[PDB]
């Protein structure tokens, strides 16, 4: 029967106060029937945790502490590290605010944060960007504190990495409460990237994307990625925050303080019944604030050991030497048109698992229309031109010099009933031309095949293949094998030509 | 408006003197209604109740930032951690004023602190002068598993990235451990003689101790370590002639708590001169959000050029560091640490003394001990390097020239055969050709001795990513260069931009290019259109890993070429050759000089084209290697008067 | 990163060229060069420094590596020597500049020797060359 002792200052409702003190007798499920206690600190300052903390270990023996916080608070984690590095405690961090993970710990502490590092959540982000195939990136940072990690980290993940990155420029912003409002618009006014990713904090994230704004960097054509130190109280978004945001989280961010709670007691409770059961007895119980021992006794570092490596529920909760969690169940979410965050991808075992075939871009700033320097070209199969061929078994994706086409859902069979596409590997002359325009005009692109029709007819008044394609706006422009006559440029406006072609007539000479 | 400052002090007469120094600054700073006031609190042993009252005697009082200092009883980190905690929670700066610690200077988990005295990481960085000075390249780095360790070795790998050089080897020890001799006895099979160590004072004796039995210390080696491995049970156990190097003031703790009052009150007139000051939070319990200013004034403080301390011009770098220091460099002369250098900040000026380098020299020792025996990894060409079984009695059959002269030929240990039939054992062989006898000649100029060895894998090396793999490593030659199983390559290896990253290449011995071979003259080169247009019809390939395998693999407009030769490559050049003779590959794309060797002797094939890679063959040796400049001096004098036009006569007419 | 690069004119390699009084310059692909003098031949201020314009196929090696590896140029021509000759014991020409210090480095139709690679560092051979006999038939 181990004790557990839970500390608050999330504060909001005073009735869910009771609900504390009914923590006792549900953890029933669970073996070893544990001995929670509540208390709850209502301002979290320094000297009330410490007081909390410090009256906590001297009333009763208790054997982990188990801390949640608001999700805006920076230095809790230092506090809870320190007083664990003295009294020599495992703490346990769930929620938000002091689950912001503290790479650098004290030696002798038990920090144990329940959040993911700065270098994991790089990884998840362009495992995103291989996925959807955004090879050009700018990077915007503020001056946070930690911003030289965000900037090692990139770097290291995008040269331990598959595809050619183009890393287009890093510019360290400045945010904050008014500061020099002027060289940040400025700076933003000659971001030249499709996609863009930034960190900062919630406030530094608002001011940014309010000058972003300003600046015309959002809508579609613009792709924006954070990790969760931007987002704050995921509940309710700002209105500033643009909507296809992407960040990545970890599977408890839809979970309820009460199974957080749960979660943290449950870790705790296994990692003693496993030391009770390869030892033969319980772990002893923490110290005081008094006088500390100095070296750490075989017990307490035998019973972290056995705290560390936890599988609960299936999930497990395997936890890193620099006290946050190693290979957790990783969940990429975005805000979609409702401004709600919702789930868009998974991470499982190092395997990204999208729910979009293609990246959809439904933002509302087409008030410039050039803003949206993203196109939806339309194109077929012509051999010498465009070439399609199977994905790279290996890897997936696509081959070098080899731009990703998405067939056109199943529609040959599947009238308008499925919503996925099928991914090929396309190349040719036509290809070469568009990818040389790319980066000419410098736009994005989504290639897709035709499945109705081949190149163009009027069929009973309506035109199918690449013609009604573009004609009725499913394509902003169709590049292949597409001749231009007097019919077709009547009702769409044809390019300089590239190719010369005519008619010809082929005969066999033997 | 009455400005409070706090400090937490140890003597409680260092309390007096923060009081005078206050009295000072708030008498030279016009008074008029800016009151600088002073209050002041000692250091308590539980640290729990240090921050508890750090919050009810200096956060109550509407203090502006708390400098702490160091009791003189070693603890390390330990200190100065609570208040920088209770005061960053607020964002209240706090000024430490004898701490080295590089933990602090962390501004993700100390917040709003700043020092006066740089960490010990800088120690680095005056080490770095030392090695421009004495033109030291080949070092080995000796830090404790700690983070300070691990800080004090990325400063220094950052420094010498700039430099674009590399340290030999880095050697962790866990920090408390006994009998380090292991790790030492790779530092002594290194060819650096230069140990720059970084670590805690019994670390340090424990190093030295063994350092001592295992005969580091004697002539030709150079150590270089800081102040915490030349005082207290270091110092006793310190071997002679070690150089280290001390803070001029470092302990002087009147003159930082001067100082650092002065660039207070400095920074302090500067705020309030810029309105929008608002207040500290004035208590810890009640209060919990951050103080607005609190941001606007360390960054105030950061950017500040207090030109009038005690210790000399006090300003910060970006972390809050002190930025140009004055260390004095110590060398431990018979049992006495004399003064031979000061590093101002950017130089080391050597001013009184003899430097006496550890084996008693009086002259600089060169930072590394080049060896004799060679161990050099060769390849199996054939114009180059022919391999033959020896006879049954373990020596070369000898042979004579068709002009009449000896052979002369050198005893390989290779792999019998390839790998299935093969006994699994390096058998000796017989080597000669022309780098055989290239090798012969050089080896008689530097003098030194050698001995020869065949590639294991039969590769002459590419990198490769092997899937869940954390990083590429080159194989074949190139990975047994970089990995230490050789010293030397000798053999036709092409020198290109990538393999020039990780390894020195003499000037070329032979220039040449690539080119393809064919049976019986039908192809344009590589601009053909049967090349640009693969099927099944026609096949072509070259031998896998290897310099034509790079140069394929990194052209964009020949990808489609890559994936067709990628598909059918071959082995080893022999292979490729007989297959062509075979009539089963259609086309071989090798290097010009074996390419016409082979047609040229051979005859039934020719060679097709022009050459369309032209580069040359080096000798491939470690980045920066000392005699790297003997060995291209040795060969472009052979280019020059006769020997390689010998060679060639005599090897591949 | 402003390197000083001495050169000469060897025709294939290096060509110099007056820039047009009409136009002021000269023509894009020609970097600007200068002699090597100080002011005694100005007589004064009409032409401090000898303005001319440099092509070839060492100058764009020369602006390919600049491009690459990022830095800044000027050029002067050499006018104490050619090439390069140890003359009791002190040096002239390209090797002379870049041996005592006065230009950061030396590029033209300059071959690696022994006695030249002793005293100064050279690059990798970027072209082939040699001893060679021309004859007339
Ligand atoms: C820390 O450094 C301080 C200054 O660098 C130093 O204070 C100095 O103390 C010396 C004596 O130790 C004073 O010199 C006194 O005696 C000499 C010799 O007769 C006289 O010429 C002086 O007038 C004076 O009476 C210095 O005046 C004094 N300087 C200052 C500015 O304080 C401390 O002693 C040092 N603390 C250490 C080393 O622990
Ligand atoms: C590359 O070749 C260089 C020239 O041959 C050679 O420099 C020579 O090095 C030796 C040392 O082995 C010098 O000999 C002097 O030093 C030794 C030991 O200190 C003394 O015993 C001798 O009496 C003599 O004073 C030569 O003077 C020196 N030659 C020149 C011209 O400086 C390099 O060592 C070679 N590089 C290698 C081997 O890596
Ligand atoms: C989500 O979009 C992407 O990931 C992406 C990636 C590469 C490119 C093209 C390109 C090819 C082959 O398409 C290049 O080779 C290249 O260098 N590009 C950059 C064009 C570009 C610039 C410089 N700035 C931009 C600002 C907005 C949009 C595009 C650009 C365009 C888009
Ligand atoms: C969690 O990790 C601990 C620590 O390694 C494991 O405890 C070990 O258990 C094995 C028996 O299976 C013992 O031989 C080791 O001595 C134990 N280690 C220590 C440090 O005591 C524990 O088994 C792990 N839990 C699970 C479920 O595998
Ligand atoms: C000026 O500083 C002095 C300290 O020298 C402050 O006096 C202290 O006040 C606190 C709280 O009132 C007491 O606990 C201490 O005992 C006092 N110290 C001494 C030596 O008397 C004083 O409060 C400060 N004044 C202002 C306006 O901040
Ligand atoms: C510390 O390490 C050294 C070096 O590994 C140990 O010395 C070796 O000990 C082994 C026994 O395991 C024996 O082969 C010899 O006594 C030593 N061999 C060599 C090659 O040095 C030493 O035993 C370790 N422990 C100490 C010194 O207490
Ligand atoms: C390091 O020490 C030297 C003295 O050896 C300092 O140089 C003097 O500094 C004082 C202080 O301002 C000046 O008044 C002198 O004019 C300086 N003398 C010389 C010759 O420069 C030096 O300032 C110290 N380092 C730092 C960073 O202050
Ligand atoms: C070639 O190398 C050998 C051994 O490596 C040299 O022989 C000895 O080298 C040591 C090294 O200093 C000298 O102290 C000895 O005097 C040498 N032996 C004799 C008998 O002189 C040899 O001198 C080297 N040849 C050179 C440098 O020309
Ligand atoms: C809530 O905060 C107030 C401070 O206004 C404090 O007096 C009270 O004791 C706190 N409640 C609990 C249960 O600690
Ligand atoms: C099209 O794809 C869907 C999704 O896998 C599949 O169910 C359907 O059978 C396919 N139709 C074909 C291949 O005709
Ligand atoms: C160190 O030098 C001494 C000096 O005589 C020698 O006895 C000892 O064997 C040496 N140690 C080695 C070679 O490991
Ligand atoms: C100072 O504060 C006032 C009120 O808080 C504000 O109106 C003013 O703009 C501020 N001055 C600045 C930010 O320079
Ligand atoms: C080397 O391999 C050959 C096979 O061709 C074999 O005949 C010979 O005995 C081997 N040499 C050994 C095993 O020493
Ligand atoms: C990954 O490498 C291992 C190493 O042997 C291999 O067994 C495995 O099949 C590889 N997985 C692939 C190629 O998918
Ligand atoms: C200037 O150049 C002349 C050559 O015309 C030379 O004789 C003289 O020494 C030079 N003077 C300098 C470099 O001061
Ligand atoms: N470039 C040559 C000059 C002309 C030549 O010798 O061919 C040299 O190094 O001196």
């Amino acid at each position: 029967a181990v004790t557990v002792a839970v500390v608050f200052g999330s504060s909001g409702p005073l009735q869910t106060q009771a609900r504390t003190r009914l923590t006792s007798q549900n953890f029933l499920d669970l073996p070893l029937e544990i001995q929670p206690l509540t208390v709850g600190v209502n301002n979290t300052n320094p000297s009330s945790i410490l007081t909390q903390i410090c009256g906590l270990l001297g009333a009763a023996r208790v054997h982990g502490i188990v801390f949640e916080d608001n999700v805006d608070t920076e230095a809790v984690a230092q506090l809870l590290d320190f007083v664990s590095s003295q009294t020599h405690v495992p703490i346990l961090s769930i929620s938000g605010g002091s689950a912001v993970v503290l790479t650098p710990k004290e030696p002798g502490s038990a920090f144990l944060q329940l959040g993911v590092s700065l270098e994991q959540q790089l990884q998840v982000l362009f495992k995103v960007l291989e996925e959807y195939d955004w090879s050009a990136f700018a990077v915007i940072t503020s001056l946070h504190p930690g911003h030289a990690l965000f900037l090692e980290g990139v770097r290291a993940v995008a040269d331990a990495s598959y595809l050619s990155w183009r890393l287009l420029d890093v510019l360290t912003l400045e945010l904050g409460p008014g500061g020099p409002r002027a060289r940040t618009q400025r700076l933003l006014r000659q971001v030249d990237a499709p996609v863009l990713v930034a960190y900062c904090s919630r406030e530094e994230a608002e001011v940014l994307f309010a000058e972003a704004a300003q600046a015309g960097l959002v809508g579609p054509g613009h792709v924006w990625l954070v990790p969760n130190l931007a987002l704050g109280s995921t509940d309710a978004p700002p209105a500033a925050f643009p909507v296809g945001l992407i960040s990545v989280v970890t599977e408890s961010w839809r979970l309820s303080l009460r199974q957080k709670v749960r979660d943290g007691v449950a870790i705790l409770a296994l990692g003693a019944h496993s030391y009770r059961r390869q030892y033969g007895t319980l772990p002893a119980p923490a110290g005081d604030c008094r006088s500390h021992p100095g070296p750490v006794s075989p017990a307490r570092e035998a019973f972290y050991r056995h705290l560390l490596n936890v599988t609960w529920e299936g999930r497990d909760f395997s936890f890193s030497p620099g006290g946050y969690l190693v290979r957790p169940t990783m969940v990429v979410i975005a805000l979609n048109r409702h401004r709600l965050w919702e789930m868009v991808g998974r991470w499982d075992h190092g395997v990204l698992y999208m729910k979009y075939p293609v990246w959809p871009r439904y933002s509302t700033s087409l008030q410039p229309v050039v803003d949206s320097r993203h196109l939806t070209v339309a194109t077929l199969e012509e051999r010498p031109f465009v070439i399609v061929e199977s994905p790279d078994p290996g890897t997936g994706g696509c081959v070098p010099n080899t731009v990703p086409c998405r067939r056109q859902s199943n529609h040959t069979f599947s009238s308008g009933d499925l919503t996925p596409y099928t991914k090929l590997c396309c190349k040719g002359f036509c290809i070469d031309i568009l990818k040389k325009l790319a980066k000419v005009v410098k736009f994005s692109y989504d290639l897709y095949l035709v499945t109705n029709g081949k190149h163009g007819k009027r069929v009973r008044g309506v035109w199918n293949g690449m013609i009604g394609e573009v004609y009725y706006k499913r394509a902003d422009m169709a590049i292949g094998s597409l001749t231009i006559n007097e019919e077709r440029s009547e009702i769409i406006d044809f390019s300089v030509p590239f190719v010369e072609t005519g008619i010809s007539v082929m005969v066999s000479r033997s | 408006k009455i400005v409070n400052i706090g400090a937490v002090l140890s003597t409680r007469k260092h309390e007096q003197m923060f009081r005078e120094a206050v009295n000072q600054a708030n008498k030279r700073h016009g008074s008029w209604k800016i009151q600088l006031n002073a209050t002041s609190v000692t250091h308590k042993p539980n640290a729990i109740q240090m921050a508890l009252s750090v919050c009810e005697d200096l956060i109550s009082s509407q203090v502006y930032a708390i400098l702490v200092s160091h009791p003189p009883t070693p603890n390390d980190h330990f200190t100065p951690t609570p208040v920088s905690y209770t005061a960053g929670f607020y964002r209240i700066p706090v000024l430490g004023l004898t701490t080295r610690m590089s933990i602090y200077s962390d501004k993700s988990i100390h917040l709003s602190f700043l020092r006066t005295v740089p960490p010990y990481s800088h120690q680095s960085s005056v080490w770095f002068e030392m090695m421009r000075v004495y033109n030291w390249n080949h070092i080995i780095l000796l830090v404790s598993d700690d983070h300070e360790g691990r800080a004090a070795q990325k400063r220094l790998e950052t420094l010498l990235e700039e430099r674009e050089s590399k340290a030999e080897k880095v050697l962790q020890f866990d920090p408390g451990t006994k009998n380090v001799t292991a790790l030492l006895m790779e530092a002594r099979e290194l060819e650096a003689r230069v140990i720059i160590l970084s670590a805690s004072e019994d670390d340090a004796a424990t190093v030295y101790r063994a350092a001592a039995m295992l005969n580091m210390t004697g002539s030709g080696y150079v150590w270089l370590v800081g102040e915490r491995e030349i005082s207290g049970n270091a110092l006793r156990y310190a071997p002679d002639g070690i150089i280290g190097l001390q803070l001029i003031n470092g302990k002087n703790e009147s003159a930082h708590i001067s100082d650092a009052v002065g660039v207070v009150a400095q920074a302090v007139h500067e705020l309030l001169e810029k309105e929008n000051i608002t207040d500290p939070p004035r208590g810890c319990v009640g209060n919990t959000n951050i103080w607005k200013t609190g941001p606007l004034f360390k960054r105030v403080l950061m950017s500040s050029k207090y030109a009038d301390g005690v210790t000399g011009r006090v300003e910060f770098n970006e972390d809050g560091d002190r930025k140009f220091a004055n260390y004095s460099i110590m060398n431990l002369q018979n049992r006495k640490l004399v003064q031979v250098g000061i590093y101002n900040g950017t130089h080391v000026i050597p001013n009184d003394r003899k430097i006496i380098w550890p084996g008693g020299e009086t002259e600089k020792p060169r930072g590394y001990q080049m060896s004799t025996r060679l161990k050099i990894v060769t390849i199996h060409q054939e114009p180059f390097v022919y391999v033959k079984p020896t006879m049954s009695d373990g020596t070369c059959k000898e042979e004579f020239t068709v002009n009449g002269d000896p052979v002369k030929k050198v005893i390989c240990t290779g792999p019998n055969d390839t790998s299935p039939g093969s006994p699994r054992h390096t058998v000796p062989q017989c080597c000669y050709g022309f780098c055989i006898d290239l090798l012969i000649k050089l080896a008689r100029t530097m003098n030194f001795t050698y001995e020869v060895h065949l590639v294991a894998d039969g590769k002459f090396g590419t990198q490769e990513r092997v899937n869940n793999s954390n990083k590429k490593e080159w194989n074949g030659m190139m990975g047994e260069l970089l990995s230490g199983q050789a010293d030397m390559i000798v053999a036709p290896l092409t020198i290109n931009n990538e393999r020039a990253q990780y390894i020195e290449f003499s000037k070329p011995f032979k220039y040449q290019g690539l080119t393809i071979l064919v049976k019986k003259e039908r192809i344009t080169g590589i601009n053909d259109p049967r090349l640009r247009n693969p099927s099944d019809k026609f096949i072509y390939a070259t031998v896998k890993q290897s310099s034509v395998d790079i140069y394929f693999r990194r052209q964009v407009e020949l990808s489609t070429m890559y994936r067709h030769m990628e598909k059918h490559n071959y082995e080893s050049a022999a292979e490729a050759i007989q297959a062509v003779r075979d009539n089963k590959l259609h086309a071989f794309i090798w290097d010009s000089a074996v390419l016409e060797f082979e047609a040229s002797q051979k005859c039934d094939l020719v060679t097709t084209g022009e050459l369309f890679f032209r580069s040359g063959f080096g000798i491939g040796m470690r980045k920066d290697s000392p005699w790297k400049q003997n060995v291209s001096l040795s060969i472009l004098k052979s280019h020059e008067n006769g020997f390689m036009e010998d060679l060639d006569k005599t090897w591949v007419r």
